[PDB]
């Protein structure tokens, strides 16, 4: 019993995602996006760092999550090409704290739906659109909106 | 600031009293982290000044403990790459944040060290093998450890006689199920007509690919090479160091001669001379194979990852 | 979907991890006659190498690339894929069918390397057919520079070295060193060569025959008798399939043993190999990386008892034959690769101007 | 012959000179004498000024100090296309090429003494200036040892070379050049001066070398090589016949396997002796 973080099922061009590493392939190291439903991704060979890589098993780190910017989206290939070069410090404690207030909704809202005992996805999707998405598309901001309208509810 | 400072003469008297931490993986981590904070906490316009800065500190840092030469190879390891971000700059006001991940690729580089050494420590082991290692290392114990998940075969963890810290790796070892055989440090010759190859650590790897290590390991490397038996030196790439053997005599590290001949022995303890040196040196002529996170390599070859990582004009520090 | 072999009788404790298969026994048993899962061409070069049909490294590996060039051209190209991770994702089966086979030789895992770094390296952009002929363009020229071009420098390498008066020993079957024996008898130097043979191939016939025919004076012994011959001979020319990071020398069984006694008797050691079969890959035994061939090709039959036919009936009794075997790197003088003479220590050094850095 | 004569006068002008920088001084004079605009018609001039050089001088650090001069030459045509403003660039890349091999013999000095301990014992072979400067640079940063040099018969130079040291006053003794492996056993460290350094590690040098090799090899006494980078030979010498029989001539250059030798001591640092085919492969000959 999973669904996405967000209201959209793929991420945007130049946005910072959180995966993590599940295999390393010679065209590059294969990622699940923990925020949107474990849709595999790739994190290519020559976007892993600025210098000179030897091998892909030097900072690769299978089972660590770690924030890449992605590059190409297709959604008819389901081709999701991520880098972890052009991501920023900054840019990557931003993604940590918006995947971790988002991680905090989706327990929530995960907890909400064991309480209510529904054990359909399609209904905990609809629960989701009905609770967080709704104020996510309000405000304009996936993540930041719904965690500030419940710390607001919780008040 | 002040609190720099703090930091910088806290972690100094921590190397000059004891071993603080235990392992050389978090000391290098402490080392990565103390040097972002001395670059994020500076004011310079010429990277000359931050060079000279970070020689001075480095200089500091190893003489607190000349023994220990992590923190200075890490040191000259943040110099070549601030030598490198310049000039594949000057060929000005972006070299902080470059140095910034840069440390922070060398931090990723580094937490994933021994489980790439344990992801290639299947190639060296087959089934019911004889193995003899010495002294105490979290990088060895790992290797067999997990090496023993597909293969049965036997280790052997001969203690070393001032600090019998080899018991720690059999009481581990065994825990695991590798048929773990205890034994001293004068049986080595002994045994050695029965291992059919030497899998140890060290502690500093020098330039020439000779290495200082645990006591009692160059006799181990000598009965190897009698038994032409070859050596598996499992050991991370912030234990390289380009400080050359015969360098001002500044070699082996002493410590209290306690463990060796206790203060209870009587009055023949002031007309006798107890030495206990707890580190030995192993020249290249008697090591097979060191295996690093990027793979496998000889003891010819140390010197192309001394020129990869360091540069010849920091051997000073 | 493809099942694991059977591997064939009783497996020695110290190589329980390695495979043991048979050469009565084949994979294509519960297989399709249109092979739908493997390819055709990638069959039959399975059939071709657990036959024992190509034994030779640069001959299995030419016989690989011709048949991933049939991969290639009968390949084609599903909807909303990619070819550069749908490729790498169908050879994959392939080589693991082919490993299945027989363990491959490390100039198989080294273009099977090169190849994985090709068809990476495709752009999208492009189109089917144009990258696909891109593609079978660059197999075409890598076979051909890493085949030819090699051969002939390390030929013309070898004939500056090999003086006239000379006595040569050779062993087991080479394509390089029986070139640079026939070009080095055809350009003008004077000698004569002793083959060293080994149960149970018996590929030195392969080698002699290669001598005769060129008109070199040949002698044809075994391993045993080598050291017999030894103090008689003066360089010692050998044919290495694999060159590992240490310098150690990957060849037939009898190579470090003969070595040894090369050394014992003061006799140099020549390994001839090119550059693209080097490893990263690194062992020090032969022991943790080897392959195992039938346990049945060590009888033989003198006279009428024929004593290793049943021998599964003793329960204590292991059949063993190695394949490959490592040298230490003091024992190996020379390494003979088109970027020159080199000794074992920059095996690793020349994969450093190998790997475009 | 007006480059066998301009070879002699630069090289005996200076006692303290060695022929291999005279010889690549007598090969930038001889570019610079050339004026001639071609990349094959300059080759071939300077491969006939290596033949005569070779020739006139039997010294194997000659032929290949004029092999890395000619590797240099081949790299700067490599990068020029234009061959006007490539001699000019040559001319300037030789001249700054000399002055930084002009002073490498002190930076040798600076870095190598560093490892002779104090009261130890040095044995060395026949004259040359470098490890002379080796070891004043030791008894200039106050160190004391006992020196035994070897005779060397079949020209009395360790005999010079120990009057050099005398007058250096040090501790040095002339030593039977039949007694190395007599005094093998107390020499510590035995550290020697090549004229020419093979491929994979090896060395060439005077005819008593080898010997004290493999009695530093039975003794386990570190064999350590001082040597410059202008000797580096694109070679592979297997045997004592296999070196080139022009540079013999009673035999005069010995060939010392790379097992028996600890350690190099070139511009590039203290190196491991496979450094050298590193250094000879991404110079390409």
């Amino acid at each position: 019993l999973s669904c996405r973080f967000y209201q959209h099922k793929f991420p945007e061009v130049e946005d910072v995602v959180m995966v993590n590493v599940r295999s390393i392939a010679e065209m590059g190291a294969y990622v699940s996006l923990l925020e949107y439903n474990n849709i595999e991704g790739m994190i290519l060979l020559s976007e892993l760092s600025r210098r000179r890589i030897r091998s892909i098993n030097k900072l690769i780190r299978i089972g660590r999550n770690e924030c890449v910017v992605v590059i190409r989206v297709d959604k008819e290939k389901g081709y999701i090409d991520l880098s972890k070069r052009r991501v920023s410090p900054e840019e990557a404690i931003k993604c940590e704290d918006k995947f971790t207030k988002s991680k905090t909704v989706y327990s929530i809202l995960r907890h909400v739906a064991e309480v209510l005992e529904y054990t359909k996805d399609e209904q905990l999707e609809s629960l989701f659109q009905r609770t967080a998405w709704v104020f996510d598309d309000k405000y304009k901001r996936p993540g930041y909106g719904a965690y500030d309208a419940f710390k607001h509810a919780v008040s | 600031g002040s609190e720099l400072s703090e930091r910088i003469e806290s972690f100094v008297e921590t190397l000059k009293r004891g071993g603080g931490p235990r392992s050389s993986e978090e000391m290098a981590r402490e080392t990565l982290g103390l040097l972002r904070q001395i670059i994020t906490d500076h004011r310079w316009s010429n990277a000359g000044e931050l060079m000279e800065l970070i020689r001075r500190e480095g200089r500091r840092m190893t003489a607190a403990q000349p023994s220990e030469t992590t923190v200075g190879n890490m040191v000259r390891r943040v110099l070549k790459i601030i030598r490198e971000e310049y000039g594949r700059l000057h060929g000005y006001a972006q070299l902080q944040s470059n140095i910034i991940e840069a440390i922070n690729e060398l931090l990723v580089e580094l937490e994933g060290t021994m489980e790439n050494i344990a992801a290639q420590a299947l190639e060296h082991i087959h089934s019911n093998e004889v193995i003899m290692t010495i002294g105490f290392s979290r990088t060895v114990e790992a290797f067999l450890k997990e090496a023993a998940r597909k293969r049965k075969f036997h280790v052997i963890v001969a203690e070393c006689a001032p600090f019998c810290q080899g018991h720690e790796m059999a009481v581990n070892l065994s825990k695991a199920g590798i048929e773990t055989t205890v034994m001293t440090d004068a049986a080595i010759f002994a045994v050695m007509s029965r291992v059919n190859k030497v899998i140890i650590g060290t502690k500093t790897i020098l330039a020439n690919g000779a290495l200082r290590a645990v006591t009692g390991t160059h006799t181990l490397a000598l009965a190897a090479k009698h038994h032409s038996t070859p050596l598996i030196v499992c050991a991370p790439m912030f234990k390289l160091s380009p400080q050359f053997p015969n360098e001002e005599d500044s070699f082996h590290k002493f410590v209290a001669p306690e463990e060796v001949l206790p203060f209870t022995e009587g009055d023949i303890l002031e007309k006798v001379s107890v030495h206990c040196p707890v580190f030995d040196y192993v020249p290249p002529e008697l090591i097979t194979l060191f295996i690093s996170n990027i793979g496998g390599n000889a003891p010819s070859y140390i010197y192309r990852l001394m020129s990869e990582l360091y540069h010849p004009d920091d051997h000073v520090l | 979907q493809v099942p694991t072999r059977k591997d064939y009788g009783s497996k020695v404790s110290l190589f329980s991890h390695l495979p043991q298969y048979s050469r009565q026994n084949s994979l294509t048993q519960f297989m399709s006659i249109p092979s739908s899962v493997i390819h055709p061409a990638m069959v039959r070069l399975g059939l071709q190498y657990s036959q024992g049909l190509v034994s030779g490294s640069n001959a299995r590996c030419i016989a690989l690339l011709r048949a991933l060039q049939q991969v290639i051209q009968d390949y084609t190209t599903p909807p909303n894929e990619e070819l550069s991770r749908d490729l790498v994702n169908k050879l994959k089966p392939y080589m693991s069918f082919l490993t299945q086979c027989r363990p491959l030789s490390a100039s198989m895992h080294n273009a099977i390397k090169f190849l994985n770094k090709e068809i990476t390296s495709v752009g999208s952009s492009k189109r089917e057919e144009e990258a696909k002929s891109e593609l079978r363009a660059a197999i075409d020229r890598y076979v051909q520079e890493k085949i030819v071009l090699a051969a002939q420098a390390i030929s013309r390498f070898a004939y500056q070295k090999i003086s006239n008066g000379d006595v040569i020993l050779v062993y087991g079957c080479s394509s390089l060193v029986s070139r640079i024996l026939q070009e080095a008898w055809t350009e003008g130097r004077r000698f004569r060569v002793v083959v060293v043979d080994s149960r149970p191939w018996l590929e030195g016939r392969h080698t002699l025959r290669s001598l005769v025919h060129a008109g070199v004076p040949a002698s044809y012994l075994l391993i045993p008798a080598a050291s017999y011959v030894l103090p008689e001979v003066s360089k010692v020319l050998l044919g290495a399939h694999a060159l590992l990071a240490n310098g150690s020398v990957m060849s037939r069984v009898g190579t470090a043993q003969l070595a040894l006694v090369a050394r014992a008797h003061n006799v140099p050691v020549l390994v001839c190999c090119e550059t693209y079969k080097f490893c990263e890959r690194v062992q020090t035994d032969a022991f943790v990386s080897n392959e195992l061939d039938d346990p049945d090709d060590l009888q033989c039959k003198r006279g009428e008892h024929v004593a290793l036919a049943n021998w599964q009936n003793h329960a204590s009794l292991r059949l063993l034959n190695l394949v490959y075997d490592v040298t230490p790197p003091e024992l190996v003088d020379l390494v003979i690769t088109e970027l020159g003479m080199i000794p074992c220590s920059s095996v690793p050094v020349v994969l450093r101007v190998k790997s475009s850095d | 012959k007006e480059l066998i004569e301009y070879f002699k006068s630069q090289m005996k002008e200076d006692p303290d000179m060695a022929s291999a920088v005279a010889a690549i001084r007598t090969l930038l004079e001889f570019l610079k004498r050339d004026k001639g605009e071609t990349i094959q018609g300059l080759r071939a001039n300077l491969t006939s000024a290596i033949e005569t050089l070779c020739g006139v001088d039997s010294s194997v650090a000659v032929s290949s100090g004029g092999e890395l001069f000619l590797r240099f030459i081949s790299l700067a045509s490599l990068e020029y296309s234009d061959y006007s403003k490539c001699k000019k660039i040559m001319i300037e890349r030789g001249e700054l090429f000399l002055r930084r091999i002009s002073l490498s013999r002190n930076k040798i000095a600076d870095l190598c003494h560093t490892f002779i301990k104090d009261g130890a014992t040095i044995l060395t072979h026949a004259y040359s200036r470098v490890v002379l400067r080796v070891l004043e640079a030791a008894v200039a940063a106050k160190k004391r040892f006992s020196v035994y040099v070897t005779e060397s018969q079949p020209d009395l130079s360790g005999k010079k070379m120990a009057k050099a040291l005398c007058h250096l006053n040090v501790p040095v003794t002339v030593v039977l050049d039949a007694a190395v492996g007599y005094i093998m056993e107390k020499a510590d460290l035995v550290i020697v001066g090549a004229e020419g350094v093979v491929e994979n590690g090896g060395i060439i040098n005077k005819i008593g070398t080898n010997q004290m090799a493999v009695c530093a090899k039975a003794q386990n006494k570190p064999f350590y090589v001082v040597a410059e980078s202008f000797k580096f030979v694109r070679l592979f010498p297997l045997n004592q016949q296999d070196v080139p029989d022009k540079f013999k001539y009673h035999p005069w250059v010995d060939y010392t396997a790379p097992s028996l030798i600890t350690l190099l001591f070139t511009d590039l640092g203290v190196l491991t002796p496979s450094a050298v085919s590193d250094e000879l492969i991404k110079l390409y000959l």
